């Protein structure tokens, strides 16, 4: 987002200044569903137009210059070498999660992408929970609330370092 | 039946309605002789002479096809931006001359958009003459975006001629064959300098006269093609197929530009290079915006295409309005074509 | 200045009796002064005036001329090439050719001079 | 027949086009009936074409014809909505009357309703020898550089019409090839087109809440009105003031209004409906009536010139567009 508007202009140079840029990130930049409409249709609060590309990036890292593929690839391709019985249900039950997913419609966007890469056949579903910005840690009180989960710790005598492999995942 | 009449620039294309191949494609070179092969009378796509036009059409009807045109409706495929008069003596000579019982007349790049199967775009089409590119929105072009680039393989066929002279093999006479090389060993590069370079002799094509001389052709084989590209070779300063193509998508609406990108058809028999689709990919993805998406299309049955495009319009069950006919014409005059063919 | 000595050919290669010789020596000044290594090119020529094959040194000048056009102009280019398709000769009035021929037996003479052994035309008798 | 029962299949057919399409089916097939006709041009010029859109289906009951024809109208004419950013058959149809409107002021070459004027407008900031072009020379100059604004501005305070204007984004300019068409491609007569100029994009900011183009859809493109209108008041006041002694002055004052009135849709400014409902305005119209003016606003008696134009018109960008969407499933169903 520095970069972009390093060019229309506006310079965020300071350190300051950095947080400027990641506090607008944050939230007015968003997930376009159709790029290139939305680039087309484009013919802290200073406004930019550099809304719909800064998460496109996460799509296309073209422009950060990175040889690699969007996240809807990476999920895609992480599908495909999982056993083909497991795949319904990994299409299925797909969790966004993290702070970055927390831009505005990642979710109808990784639902097409991948819906159209995906076998015509399959049940696409992504679930993207609102609390995805803190989703991890959540996911951790749970467990180390639930009774069961009392055994799968490790004992400070049955750490008398090598037991994380065997007594944890 | 109908009859499809694309009266090209070096070659005239005929056939039927439905069909899907000009059964009868002669040069149009006119106590006279209009020969199959055997003065030009349209210079770059326009109608200089009259007088013998009448007769490649004579040759067409009569002597190609053997169909009296009495009996016949007559598609006719016109060259952007035909002089408005011209259009008028297109409609005069089919009826008062020809009595043909209907007409119609066609830009002959819309039709190529529609043998594309579309009707949303730009096409470039290329011939023996005139090479235009033109921008089409909704099956009308846009008259103030058709770019003109008076360049085509005749031009062309005599470089060749030059630069094998000078290589050492000369064709002082009518034909002492060059289009033979031009269309069977030359191609478009992505990158001219590279192929220059490329020491080698491998990018080496050889050929043999007609009495067993086998003359050699290389670095030509590149060069020929892109006097397209770069035209200052010939000595002239019009740019190339590639800019032009932008300078009309940029003089017209930011709002269609998205279509005429992902729309370029390649017409004509001087796009049958094999290698035009991705210079111009090249060319045109490196001046665009960068967020464009793009698609040069090249059907691989462009050599014929304008025609193509007409049969397919004569198919057409709904084509049987738009057909200007001579009960109309007798009244108004040869100016009915400007309310009736847009 | 110089540029009236352009103009002069662009306008010398306007007239109504203007041939096929009179091109390639008026060219050749041309690009012996348009430009200034190309010694060859004027050599190669004239033998070729000398031969009366105007025809094809006159294309190969205009060869020399684009390929090298970069030391030279639009402006000598476009004339130079306008002007060639239309080319014809009359004897009557292809006059150039003559004085050069009328100053070359001159030039031959004196190389005749320059030989020596006369004795050779009076076995001749 | 057949062809209108595939131009009535336009899904992008207006209210307007219906009229001019409908009209020619009963032109052909009827043939007295005339006179409503006539109506039905009336109507559409003044923009009353819901009353008309009745009347053919009623008229479509009264003459029963063909059942194609009666069964065939009365399906397509609900789902009619206009829309005034696609209106085309309405800007052939008035940039083609004021080629019209003014082949009759050619026809007063009196000229000299103008000459009074000019030393009347100069007055707020070479009489007609050429003739005409000069007026529209100086006409424009009258309410370009009478003022910018500033004098008008208190007469939109009085209105209560200007408020409510829609224009927003400068878009651009294109290269058209007829003024009130602002579009370029429209299948143009060649009877009909003009020098390739380069031609303003407007944009109109639907938001600003009732707007001119939701209040009445029909009008054009007009996403403004006519600022300078008001200050072609300023300048047609003081006429009034100064010459209301002149016996013949509606006849001198309607050759200067309905000339702004052609010119205007002519040259592009703005369209028949953005200058008229300025001078529809009552504190405006009250100048006049105290002078003794019945205005005529470009209300011409041959009307039929242009209305078959446009029938035949629509009878092109429809039928071809029909084709163009034939050949889109003919490949479509090769693919």
């Amino acid at each position: 987002l520095m970069k972009i508007l390093t060019e229309r202009g506006y310079s965020f140079t300071t350190t300051a200044e950095r947080e400027i840029v990641r506090d607008i990130k944050e939230k007015l930049c968003y997930v376009a569903l159709d790029f290139e409409q939305e680039m087309a249709t484009a013919a802290v609060i200073t406004i930019g137009n550099e809304r719909f590309r800064c998460p496109e990036a996460l799509f296309q890292p073209s422009f950060l210059g990175m040889e690699s593929c969007g996240i809807h690839e990476t999920t895609f391709n992480s599908i495909m070498k999982c056993d083909v019985d497991i795949r319904k249900d990994l299409y299925a039950n797909t969790v966004l999660s993290g702070g970055t997913t927390m831009y505005p419609g990642i979710a109808d966007r990784m639902q097409k992408e991948i819906t159209a890469l995906a076998p015509s056949t399959m049940k696409i579903k992504i679930i993207a929970p609102p609390e995805r910005k803190y989703s991890v840690w959540i996911g951790g009180s749970i467990l180390a609330s639930l009774s069961t989960f009392q055994q799968m710790w490790i004992s400070k005598q049955e750490y008398d370092p090598s037991i994380v492999h065997r007594k944890c995942f | 039946a109908a009859l499809v009449i694309d009266n090209g620039s070096g070659m005239c294309k005929a056939g039927f309605a439905g069909d899907d191949a000009p059964r009868a494609v002669f040069p149009s070179i006119v106590d006279s002789y209009v020969g199959d092969e055997a003065k030009y009378p349209i210079e770059h796509g326009i109608v200089t002479n009259w007088d013998d036009m009448e007769k490649i059409w004579h040759h067409t009807f009569y002597n190609e096809l053997r169909v009296a045109p009495e009996e016949h409706p007559v598609l006719l495929t016109e060259a952007p931006l035909n002089p408005k008069a011209n259009r008028e003596k297109m409609t005069q000579i089919m009826f008062e001359t020809f009595n043909t019982p209907a007409m119609y007349v066609a830009i002959q790049a819309v039709l190529s958009l529609y043998a594309s199967g579309r009707t949303t775009g730009i096409v470039m089409d290329s011939g023996d003459g005139v090479t235009h590119t033109v921008p089409i929105y909704e099956g009308y072009a846009l008259p103030h975006a058709i770019l003109r680039l008076d360049l085509a393989g005749r031009d062309l066929t005599d470089y060749l001629m030059k630069i094998l002279t000078e290589r050492g093999y000369s064709f002082t006479t009518t034909a002492e064959i060059v289009r033979d090389i031009k269309e069977k060993l030359c191609y478009v590069a992505l990158d001219f300098e590279q192929e220059m370079a490329t020491s080698s002799s491998s990018l080496e094509k050889s050929y043999e006269l007609p009495d067993g001389q086998v003359i050699t052709i290389g670095n030509e084989r590149f060069r020929c093609p892109e006097a397209l590209f770069q035209p200052s070779f010939l000595g002239m300063e019009s740019c190339g197929i590639h800019e032009t193509t932008f300078n009309s998508i940029m003089k017209c609406d930011v709002d269609i530009r998205k279509d005429l990108y992902a729309n370029t058809v390649l017409s004509g028999g001087t796009t049958m290079y094999p290698g035009i689709a991705d210079r111009m990919q090249k060319e045109i993805t490196a001046l665009a915006p960068s967020t464009m998406k793009i698609k040069i299309i090249a059907p691989p049955e462009r050599k014929y295409s304008v025609w193509i495009g007409g049969s397919i319009l004569a198919s057409l069950s709904t084509f049987q309005q738009m057909w200007i006919s001579k009960q109309e014409y007798d009244e108004s005059g040869p100016s009915i074509v400007h309310r009736k063919c847009f | 200045s110089y540029q009236k000595i352009e103009l002069s050919i662009s306008l010398s290669l306007d007239s109504p009796k203007l041939d096929e010789s009179d091109f390639i020596l008026l060219s050749v000044k041309y690009l012996e002064k348009s430009l200034g290594e190309f010694s060859g090119f004027f050599e190669d020529i004239e033998k070729l005036y000398f031969k009366q094959n105007y025809k094809e040194a006159i294309e190969k000048i205009l060869d020399f001329c684009k390929k090298n056009e970069s030391l030279l102009s639009e402006q000598v280019v476009q004339r130079l090439a306008e002007v060639a398709p239309r080319l014809k000769s009359n004897p009557k009035d292809n006059e150039s050719r003559r004085l050069y021929e009328t100053l070359y037996a001159d030039h031959l003479e004196s190389v005749i001079k320059q030989e020596s052994d006369l004795s050779v035309f009076n076995e001749l008798r | 027949e057949l062809s209108i029962s595939l131009s009535l299949d336009s899904p992008k057919l207006d209210e307007s086009d219906f009229i001019l399409l409908s009209v020619k089916y009963l032109e052909k097939s009827l043939g007295e009936f005339s006179g409503f006709f006539e109506d039905i041009e009336k109507l559409y010029f003044k923009q009353n074409y819901k009353e008309a859109i009745e009347k053919i289906l009623d008229f479509c009951k009264k003459n029963e014809l063909s059942e194609q024809v009666v069964q065939r109208l009365a399906e397509v004419a609900p789902r009619l909505k206009s829309n005034p950013k696609d209106n085309e058959s309405r800007r052939l149809y008035e940039t083609l009357y004021a080629d019209h409107l003014e082949s009759v002021i050619k026809q007063e070459s009196d000229l000299s309703v103008f000459n009074e004027l000019r030393d009347s407008y100069n007055a707020v900031k070479t009489h007609e020898t050429e003739i005409k072009t000069l007026d529209e020379a100086k006409q424009f100059i009258l309410s370009f550089v009478m003022l910018n604004d500033n004098v008008e501005l208190p007469l939109k305070a009085q209105s209560e019409r200007y408020p409510k204007k829609d224009r927003s984004e400068e878009l651009g300019n294109t290269p058209s090839a007829n003024p009130g068409i602002m579009k370029p491609n429209s299948p143009n007569f060649t009877d009909n087109l003009v020098p390739v100029r380069d031609v303003p994009k407007i944009a109109i900011n639907e938001k600003v809440a009732g707007g001119y183009s939701k209040t009445k859809p029909t009008t054009p493109f007009v996403a403004s009105l006519s600022g300078t209108t008001y200050s072609l008041m300023v300048v047609l006041t003081d006429y009034i003031e100064k010459h209301k002694t002149d016996k013949d002055i509606e006849k001198k004052v309607n050759q200067i209004i309905n000339l702004w009135i052609s010119s205007y849709i002519k040259e592009g400014y703005h369209s028949y409906s953005e200058v008229v409902d300025v001078l529809t305005e009552p504190f405006l119209q009250s100048i006049f009536d105290k002078a003794n003016i019945k205005l005529n606003y470009g209300v011409l008696d041959d009307t039929h010139a242009e209305f078959r134009k446009a029938q035949d018109y629509v009878f092109g960008l429809t039928i071809q567009s029909a084709m163009h969407h034939e050949l889109q499933e003919r490949f479509k169903n090769k693919e």
